């Protein structure tokens, strides 16, 4: 793909500049697609999981909307993809034939998201625009706002990588663990905390979303009952 | 009929948004309520019964399809026969608007019956 | 002979916490306990049965949804008929009431009847 | 009356691609549409009738491990028989391809019956 | 007659750790290895079969709440009626408990009834 | 009559690599093709009918249990009795053993009958 696309609750005049930051130093692949380095586990994933499909951003804008709790306002960061943005799909081929298993619940999900994983921070040029969706709470619409456009675009006009994530430490066997989604089967990695909300010291107070298993949710939608 | 017969209206990109189950008289039932999205286009509300319409035989489908569309949240498409349900406490709460195809949306076009 | 009389009530922003399986006189049954909201009420406890009451019919759709809200743990609307399963035992151990419907509460709005 | 038959025309490491459910005449009915994972050729549509033509009994297998195989994305191999709907607006929409079997299809080879 | 009868006997913290399906005679029956999560005790096995004895009607709900449970491997209390399987072959391999209840275990309490 | 026969043959750490759904003569057939792990070769193929032998009644237990041990990919006990299908064309597209029993292998001991 093209662009992808991040839902942050930071206000643009402070993504343009800042940007998205790496959590850590977790290069796990297994670890980052059920989330457990990302928010929903160690936090410390080298990935920043970005989604190229604009359904999803809107799921989880309305995940993060529909709560009751939720005391913020939600940004949809449109991204340039660039050499360093990697579908999980080519990687996860690449893992299973050097001696690992991703079962279906890790194959299904992956299916689902339409994730992109950045390895470096995401530069403040790669974003293009920000658009301000609009939580209309009586109606309860999730609509497209002021939609600000960055400066800093370099416009190259490049694409993502096709091929594998580099460096991809060796797959763990006999795993047996969870995988964390939220909202509407929306995998970990993609709430706001997934990445470094620590801006000049400070952190946004807003809330921490409550991650639940994927597995027996996606044997649920298999096995359709 | 057919859910792609010339009766049958149809609403492409929609998200089920709300899921509702329940019984009514003595059939199940299960309503879905679509993204307001934008634009004019109300919520579409379409509730499927168990054991009383004309559209019995595919009941199950839709309820197992709609369930995994309403977890996975995936664009769909719609296609639903109104003025179906005639009782009136039914059709001031959910809508009359009687489930009858679901299909599966990859942007461009959705597959399944057009026109 | 619907989830939407004034016999039913419904309490929203609910979420599952808890699940039950068994069988009851040769009647399969399920009962969930919604945690969520306390304050100083109760858990709320809804309990079906498979060949028992009224609400045969919706028994299987009312499962897999209360299992698919339970794995989920998104905040739901409980309908429930008090004053059923005249079981002493069955009452003091998980509750009177029936699961007659489950729907999804998005903060403003819950889908389903109201009033 | 097998899927294994000369009659039975199968394509290797399909992946269904998008899917339908609806309701023709009195038997539900689900419909997948599969693209070759190379990008070259039509795409393989394949539909299967809770109670029409020979293949019934299959058809509650089929609907199950198409959407096994719609959620998983998995490489499959599609059997069909061709030449099954005759109802013109049902071939001119879907198809008149039978969906009559699946396999799972692997790098090396691919399992089911050959030839 | 019923999963909080006096002659069932509930295990409260006890994760699904090993599953089995078969065949006895005609009824299709399914076990579950049950271990503390401390390891504490000895690991107790539950069977249910499909047509035989008097839990017939909760085979199907039992077998569905244990898959989810060995699927998610949370802590579970069983509820087991000792002594239903006669035959000497199944005793030896397996329990001559059966499977009769399933509940979810929220950290300290259970749900379920007790006593 | 049972999976733990001296009939019944039994491979331990199993895993179950291929999957095919299909019809053969009015009965829904699945089969499964599982391997040895760490590649020692000579995979096991085995096929269950739903209208065929005299395993009819545990045909869908073993359906959705493969199915789940197709999706986790876990070690598992496969439980066939050889020379069952008699079709020349059948046996010689994917087995003649019958798929009697699914058992659960913690990499320690399966769960199941022995021999």
């Amino acid at each position: 793909i093209d662009f992808v696309y991040r839902v942050d609750p930071n206000p643009p005049d402070v993504i343009f500049r800042d940007g998205f930051s790496l959590l850590g130093y977790n290069r796990d692949l297994q670890q980052l697609i059920s989330g457990r380095s990302c928010a929903g586990g160690s936090s410390d994933s080298r990935y920043i999981v970005t989604t190229s499909d604009i359904n999803k951003t809107y799921a989880i804008a309305r995940a993060y909307y529909s709560h009751s709790k939720f005391k913020g306002n939600l940004y949809r960061y449109k991204i340039r993809a660039d050499n360093n943005f990697y579908s999980l799909t080519p990687s996860v081929n690449y893992l299973e034939s050097q001696g690992g298993h991703f079962n279906a619940y890790e194959k299904s999900m992956i299916r689902l998201q339409s994730e992109y994983v950045s390895t470096l921070s995401i530069l403040p040029e790669n974003i293009q625009k920000a658009v301000a969706l609009v939580y209309d709470s009586s109606t309860g619409q999730i609509k497209d706002g002021t939609s600000t456009i960055n400066t800093d675009y370099v416009s190259i006009s490049s694409v993502s990588n096709p091929g594998v994530i580099p460096f991809l430490p060796e797959p763990q066997a006999n795993t047996q663990q969870r995988i964390d989604a939220f909202g509407s089967l929306i995998s970990s990695c993609f709430s706001i905390y997934s990445v470094c909300q620590t801006h000049r010291g400070q952190k946004t107070e807003v809330y921490k979303m409550p991650f639940y298993d994927a597995r027996p949710v996606i044997q649920f939608i298999i096995s359709g009952n | 009929e057919w859910t792609g017969d010339s009766s049958i209206n149809y609403y492409s990109d929609e998200v089920i948004s709300d899921f509702h189950v329940g019984q009514f008289n003595r059939s199940a039932y299960f309503c879905i309520k679509t993204v307001k999205k934008s634009g004019e286009g109300t919520p579409i509300i379409a509730c499927a019964l168990s054991h009383d319409s004309k559209w019995i035989p595919s009941f199950n489908i839709m309820l197992e399809q709609a369930r995994n569309f309403y977890i996975t949240g995936h664009s769909i498409r719609v296609y639903v026969q109104p003025n179906v349900w005639s009782n009136k406490s039914f059709i001031e709460a959910l809508s009359s608007n009687a489930l009858v195809g679901l299909s599966s949306c990859s942007t461009s076009e959705c597959f399944g019956p057009v026109k």
